[PDB]
RNA sequence: AUAAGGUGGGGUUAGUGA
């Protein structure tokens, strides 16, 4: 038998990209198609918002004079914000703005080892000449989907759910390969959708990792 | 007869549970059976979920 | 008698005596779960006013 | 044998583990109306005895278990004395009458009978004083345990 | 175990295809 390699990591964008495998057998582009397409939907390491503390707000169902949208629409908008860490496990992240205009992601006090990816998603938009917003946006690893319940203390604590995924959506094509002299043989074609905080070939890496670690259970 | 009264308002919040009556806009009534996760979907060729 | 709203209680623990106030109601946007105390209510049996 | 003070403060939370325990008591009888008779009344005999929360009276529970797993009689006397709020001296007339005519060999002679109630008073005062002493070092540091 | 609890009225839910 033959085994696969990398031939390419197309990096089509900045979002997402499409690798290439090659060459395989009858059924294995179909076997890791369908196989790593489970694993890389399944889980990976993620590096989601944990909690947010704004300052002059006792809890998610009120208000804050100076801005026009409500707390609720600001942490949900922050359960969508990517962010790349590299030293740590858990960090906590400081924003303070004032003035009028839109909060972007560029007014969070970055550090060396943290990293927002997209510095143009919106948070809200300040409405007022001079009022602030001052946050404290706590920020771990993880892994999966974790509600805010299934966890275990101030009141200042805002909590939210944790999306622990980097990833959006796997596809993959066979097709044949265009091997010396020799039919039979698969081009395998994957397309990832990251939101840009994963490369690839870490990706399907730490993927095969799992599953070698999970074929290892018994043989 | 009374002195005082205290009203308070608690709030909650709900998400979804399998076992919650949800429906269409023709008759179509449903109660939801199982949350199963996204990997078991159908996807078509362009990678997409239902 | 009358009847009391402070925070003053015969015998329960100190769980449900840190989410009240000075005056024995529960702070805006404390947490709470089933079978909390929200309002320290007494009634004085045996006060005298004589 | 244990302190004055020992006996003090053991003999206080025990009397509110045994008022907490006996607020678990099966069934009651009241009825409909009392209720209202009762509150616009001043009673007397305020027969509420006050107890712990649930923390401090589960947890010396499992103390309390944990020392007294062994003996029931002895387990059993010390809810006579602390549950039911009854006397030394009325248990020795309830376990007397049915001490059973063990033939327990006196330093009188071969007997059949009952040890005496005036027997059966001492019978019962050398069990929880040796009881309490038994338990008390180890409720001691278990409210530093918790602590 | 201190949340208990009658009488009217109103609103809603679930109950075939030949």
């Amino acid at each position: 038998f033959l085994k696969p390699r990398l031939v390419d990591i197309e990096q089509v964008s900045s979002t997402h990209a499409k690798v290439t495998l090659e060459p395989l057998e009858r059924g294995f582009g179909h076997t890791l198609g369908n196989a790593l397409r489970r694993i890389l939907l399944s889980s990976m390491p993620g590096c989601a918002v944990t909690e947010v503390e704004i300052d002059g707000v006792l809890h998610e169902y009120s208000t804050k004079e100076g801005v026009q949208e409500d707390i609720l629409e600001i942490l949900l908008n922050l359960k969508g914000l990517a962010v790349r860490v590299q030293g740590k496990d858990e960090v906590i992240l400081t924003l303070n703005k004032s003035g009028i205009g839109p909060v972007t992601a560029a007014d969070i006090t970055h550090d060396g080892d943290v990293e927002i990816v997209k510095p143009q998603h919106v948070i809200c938009h300040l409405t007022d000449e001079n009022a602030s917003i001052s946050m404290r946006i706590k920020v771990q690893r993880g892994r999966g989907y974790v509600p805010a319940s299934t966890r275990i203390r101030p009141i200042g604590r805002l909590l939210v759910d944790a999306c622990y995924s980097p990833v959006e959506r796997i596809a993959y094509n066979v097709e044949a390969a265009r091997v010396e002299q020799r039919t039979d043989l698969d081009k395998l074609v994957i397309e990832m959708e990251t939101n840009g905080t994963i490369d690839p070939e870490e990706a399907i890496r730490r993927a095969a990792t799992i599953l070698a670690e999970q074929l290892e259970a018994f043989v | 007869g009374v002195l005082k009264i205290v009203k308070v308002y608690l709030a909650v919040k709900r998400r979804i549970q399998p076992g919650d009556k949800m429906a269409g806009r023709h008759g179509n009534k449903g109660v939801i059976s199982k949350i199963n996760p996204i990997e078991d979907m159908p996807y078509d060729e362009n990678g997409t979920p239902v | 008698g009358p009847e009391e709203i402070t925070a003053d209680i015969p015998n329960v623990g100190e769980a449900a005596l840190s989410k009240l106030d000075e005056s024995g109601i529960v702070y805006i946007g404390a947490e709470v779960t089933g079978g909390d105390i929200l309002v320290g209510k007494v009634t004085p049996k045996g006060e005298t006013q004589l | 044998n244990l302190t004055k003070e020992q006996h003090e403060w053991l003999n206080g939370w025990l009397e509110l583990w045994g008022a907490w325990v006996y607020s678990g008591r099966l069934e009651k009888r009241m009825s409909s109306v009392i209720a209202k008779f009762m509150e616009s009344v001043e009673p007397g005999r305020v027969m509420t005895r006050p107890m712990c929360n649930d923390d401090d009276g589960m947890l010396i529970s499992q103390v309390v278990d944990s020392v007294m797993y062994i003996d029931k009689k002895a387990f059993g006397i010390l809810l006579s004395y602390y549950a039911h709020g009854s006397s030394k001296h009325a248990i020795a007339s309830y376990y007397h009458r049915v001490a059973r005519p063990r033939k327990m060999l006196c330093r009188g002679g071969g007997r059949i009978q009952k040890p005496s109630l005036a027997t059966c008073r001492r019978e019962v005062d050398e069990i929880l004083n040796a009881s309490l002493f038994m338990i008390y070092p180890v409720l001691d540091s278990a409210f530093k345990n918790r602590k």
